[PDB]
């Protein structure tokens, strides 16, 4: 998998962020998880072992950075927020 | 000074003429009577969507303005502030981009609403003159790593048709130019709104 690319289409963008948020809102209301295996791993961009709106916020912010200054890789951007 | 940064909408589908949902984005066209009325004014520029109530979830597009305008940042430093169209969208982010900003949104369902998506405070320079047009541009950009968006939560066939409409027909560009006289005079018919000052010549 590529971290941040939860729809596995080779792009990190707002559709990844909306997808993580949608999964979080479903799980929050008690529906079963749809993100399993490498999808679940791709969603957990800050590596805190949970999928929540902080991951979705991070993907969206990367999408916006890559759309502007575009001066950091997605992997380096998500590592800024991962546990030492 | 503004340049035409927009790109040709080239995803499949690129013809949104048959979209169920035809989103149109309007941008403030502020006109001052005299240079003295305009000089040093801060104008709230709204980016207002119509025809897509409850039809969208995921957005991302570029905004640029004439370099002579001074953006007045929010308290966080952001050049754009979300509006009422995005109040039911839990994800909303603005990233600064020189004489411009990138604005993006996300939602856990099709909670996108009609109305003001974003606002930008733009200040008219002290040496503004009668006749000046400060154009404001909404633009599509793409590169192989990512592109601009206006789709539904599932990113459905209809959401991709709606996106195609938004970028090709919903906003002005070099392929869908403005006929507004201020932008024609500005040689910026690719742009979408403006702050203008009347020339007031017979
Ligand atoms: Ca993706
Ligand atoms: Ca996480
Ligand atoms: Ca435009």
């Amino acid at each position: 998998y590529r971290l941040g690319d939860v729809d596995f289409n080779g792009i990190i963008d707002g559709r990844d962020a909306t997808a993580v948020l949608t999964e979080y809102a479903r799980i929050s209301t008690g529906k079963p998880a749809e993100f399993v295996g490498n999808t679940a791993l791709a969603a957990d961009v800050n590596k805190d072992n949970m999928i929540d709106a902080a991951d979705a916020t991070h993907i969206l912010t990367y999408y916006a950075i890559s759309s502007t200054r575009d001066d950091i890789t997605s992997d380096d951007y998500f590592a800024l927020h991962q546990p030492l | 000074m503004l340049t035409d940064r927009g790109m040709t909408y080239d995803l499949d589908p690129k013809d949104g003429s048959s979209a169920a949902t035809k989103p149109v984005l309007e941008v403030t066209k502020k006109v001052f009577d005299t240079a003295a009325d305009a000089a040093g004014q801060t104008v709230t520029v709204e980016f207002k969507v119509s025809g897509a109530e409850g039809k969208y979830a995921t957005t991302g597009y570029h905004i640029y303005w004439d370099e002579r305008l001074e953006v007045v940042a929010t308290k966080t430093g952001a050049y754009a502030k979300k509006g009422a169209a995005l109040e039911d969208s839990s994800l909303a982010k603005a990233e600064n981009n020189g004489n411009g900003v990138f604005v993006a949104s996300g939602a856990d369902d099709d909670f996108g609403a009609d109305g003001v998506m974003w606002t930008v405070e733009l200040k008219v320079p002290a040496d503004a003159k009668a006749g000046d047009v400060y154009p404001i541009d909404v633009a599509y950009q793409w590169d192989p790593s990512k592109g601009d968006l206006f789709t539904d939560n599932k990113d459905s066939a209809q959401g991709k048709l709606m996106q195609a409409y938004f970028f090709t027909q919903g906003i002005k560009s070099s392929s869908n130019p403005s006929t507004d006289e201020y932008l024609v005079k500005a040689n910026a018919t690719y742009a979408d709104g403006y702050i203008a000052i009347k020339a007031g010549e017979p």
